[PDB]
């Protein structure tokens, strides 16, 4: 009746070998294979339910080990199954998405491992591994003579759930102007697979207008992505069924818009009309011609204009989250998703849903980790988790794979159960992380341990990117124009590489357009109180609105008027310093009107370029940093062209994926598609051919 | 009580 060790003791020698840390925390006498607890024998192998704490779920685990203590107590160790809640997933089971829940009674094989007291053992459980892969019926079976049954693995680090020439097709989601699937594209290039962005899906016309340009071939759509999936919806049944002022043919098709109610619309060109003529009629108002429709929707179906499920291999996204910081980082938590819009997340993962795509490629901001204690990352996993995909989370510093900044970013990895899945690019500069990581996802940061010290590339600098630029003044209207002379730098001489050196292949055979031209060489233009400013702010490190006239520091660092001085007034007869760069951040700010230098990095490139609330002005020249600087330090190839107003081009700049992020990511992807993988280590280091030449 | 950690 009290619990005892039977049969025979393990070999000393074999529990030696088998177990060494016990012999030589808890250590072991001798270790035994079988226990008999109430009546009821177990074995090193048997699964079983084990007491936890009071009114906590019974742990249920795989008996490893059976032993004697050196306390001449009875000990059993067990590598434990989690259950989805005990996951990072969390209180995110009872998420569905488009019917697909989580099965209760789908545990996953962890590699964690505790002891324990015989006593707390329970009883036995019945759990069968399911080949996620074997046939569909011989799979129902299995799990029908079970107590509980696992496909999968599941590991701390990584949120890892994972398990026990190539041509791919990419849809881009909330692409902007393509910073994520330009660079995944790319990378994947160098792994040996051809990647191309086959859709794209963004609301902003000019983020459209830069993707298409670059990326010809590819179907940009101008519209929301909740259209695009109603889009889709419709354009399955249209397959299913193949359908004076004259209408020679369908250019177009679209679901819905800005100024029209939901339900199909055709774009059509008349006989006689140059395009830019053409025009959205609605689905009904065409009843009259049928067979052109049946010209286009056969016509279309065969170029893929658009996916229908099994289409797509890779799907990436940014879906907007707002409201998860600062103002609204306290706003708002309990139905995060009904909430603003942190409905664009429902949204990608209903995507992904319908169309089931091999490869799914996740990035939002850090906060998504943070806010409502992870609950967006969370949703985000279990979706993928539920809909049966392997998935992992990993956050990526952009400095560390060679950019002047630190931008965090937050990347969840998705695939198919017949598919292998990616792995996270190690760190290729020797910028250094912090503590950065979310106490919610503390084992999500990929970088290298400081235990292991590996050579890397020194961390760049803005001199290191933009140096080689010719000068130009606050008003520069030529989007196209030419370098000064050579590039000065390693990064330099990268980012000045035709699209052949990238192998970007967007214009397949032959280089495409703008070889060698500087383009969107130019800043926002400041209006004449402004530049004023800045052509008043010195040129040194350092330099700031504080160093402006009549200005100067109290007590405690506090900026104030100096008495001595009126306040200065500019032609204009307004105020040469603002006010609100003397109330900003108490008074204690360097930030307004701030002038970068050479020796300094830009933790993160943002959509906006004023120089009102940030070190934004160029070093040496009167003036804010131009939109091709900004690209550089986003990564971006010089021969990546972007359309728009000059505001709307530093919006796509700032929206976008640092590119060499991307390309690593790209690579990693490649391998893992072309199953040119290796073993489940989480982090993968890129080799000598990456990086650079 | 097991001990998970
Ligand atoms: N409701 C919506 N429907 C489609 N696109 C949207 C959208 N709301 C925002 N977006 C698009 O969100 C992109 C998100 S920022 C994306 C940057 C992009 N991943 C890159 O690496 O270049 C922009 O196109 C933004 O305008």
């Amino acid at each position: 009746h009290e619990p005892e060790f039977i049969g025979s003791p393990v070999a000393a020698d074999e529990a030696r070998s088998n177990w060494p840390k016990r012999y030589g925390e808890l250590k072991a006498r001798c270790h035994y294979r079988s226990a008999k607890v109430d009546n009821v024998v177990y074995c090193l192998g048997d699964d079983v339910y084990v007491k936890a704490g009071e009114n906590e779920a019974d742990y249920i685990g795989r008996i490893t080990e059976f032993f004697e203590g050196t306390d001449q107590c009875h000990y059993f160790t067990c590598r434990w199954f989690f259950r989805a809640e005990d996951t990072v997933i969390n209180s995110l089971v009872s998420i569905s998405v488009d019917g697909h829940k989580h099965d209760p009674r789908r545990v996953f094989l962890s590699e964690e491992k505790n002891d324990n007291v015989l006593d707390c053992i329970i009883s036995k459980v019945k759990i069968v591994h399911v080949d996620p892969n074997m046939d569909p019926k011989a799979k129902a079976q299995l799990i029908e003579s079970c107590d509980l049954y696992y496909d999968m693995s599941y590991s701390v680090a990584y949120s890892t759930f994972a398990n026990i020439t190539r041509t791919a097709t990419l849809l881009d989601l909330y692409s902007g102007c393509g910073g994520m699937s330009t660079g995944l594209c790319l990378g994947a290039a160098l792994s040996g697979l051809k990647l191309e962005t086959r859709w794209a899906v963004d609301f902003n016309s000019f983020a459209c207008q830069s993707l298409k340009y670059n990326h010809p071939q590819t179907e940009v759509r101008n519209e929301k992505a909740d259209e695009f999936l109603a889009l889709l919806k419709e354009w399955a049944v249209l397959c299913k069924k193949y359908v004076e002022f004259v209408v020679e043919k369908l250019v177009g098709i679209c679901y819905g818009g800005s100024d029209r109610e939901n339900g199909i619309y055709f774009k059509v060109q008349w006989e006689g009309y140059g395009p830019e003529e053409d025009t959205w009629e609605p689905i009904d108002n065409l009843s009259d011609c049928p067979q052109k429709i049946r010209e286009f929707v056969q016509e279309g179906h065969k170029r893929k204009i658009l996916p229908l499920p099994g289409d797509v291999d890779v799907i990436c996204g940014g879906p907007p989250c707002q409201g998860i910081s600062g103002f609204n980082r306290y706003r708002n938590r309990d139905e995060p998703l009904k909430d603003e819009k942190n409905k664009q997340m429902v949204t990608f993962m209903d995507i992904v849903a319908y169309l089931k795509p091999k490869y799914v490629l996740m990035e939002n901001v850090v906060d998504i980790l943070k806010f409502a204690d992870g609950y967006l990352g969370k949703y985000a996993l279990s979706c993928l988790v539920a809909m049966k995909y392997q998935a992992r989370l990993g956050m990526m510093v952009a400095g560390c794979y060679g950019l002047p900044q630190f931008r965090m970013r937050v990347f969840l990895w998705g695939a198919l159960s017949s598919m292998v899945l990616p792995k996270y690019p190690l760190p290729t500069y020797d910028v250094v992380v912090r503590g950065g990581a979310p106490n919610a996802f503390s084992q999500c940061m990929v970088a290298y341990d400081e235990t292991q010290k590996p050579s890397l590339k020194k961390a760049l600098l803005l001199g290191d990117a933009i140096s080689d630029l010719p000068k130009v003044q606050n008003h520069q209207p030529n989007d196209v124009m030419e370098y000064g002379g050579s590039p000065k730098t390693e990064f330099q001489r990268y980012i000045r590489l035709s699209r052949k050196d990238m192998l970007d292949w967007s214009f397949g055979e032959g280089a495409g357009p703008d070889e060698g031209k500087l383009l969107d060489h130019q800043p926002l233009r400041l209006n004449n109180d402004d530049y004023e400013r800045v052509q008043q702010i010195p040129v040194k490190k350092g330099a700031n609105f504080r160093d402006l006239k009549g200005v100067r520091v109290g007590a405690n660092n506090i900026v104030e008027w100096d008495p001595e001085i009126e306040r200065v007034k500019l032609s204009s007869g307004k105020p040469l310093v603002p006010d609100y760069a003397m109330s900003f951040i108490k008074g204690k700010s360097l930030k307004p009107f701030g002038r970068l230098w050479w020796d300094e990095t830009v933790p993160t490139v943002v959509t906006r370029a004023e120089p009102h609330n940030q070190v934004i002005i160029h070093p040496t020249q009167a003036r804010v940093l131009t939109i091709r600087e900004n690209a550089r330090l986003q990564g971006f190839p010089d021969y990546y062209r972007l359309f728009g107003p000059i505001k709307e081009k530093y919006i796509q700049v700032g929206n976008a994926v640092a590119v060499p992020v991307a390309r690593a990511l790209g690579y990693c992807l490649g391998q893992a598609y072309l199953g040119e993988s290796e073993g489940s280590d989480p982090l993968y280091q890129l080799p000598p051919s990456f990086t650079s030449v | 009580t097991a001990r998970k950690s």
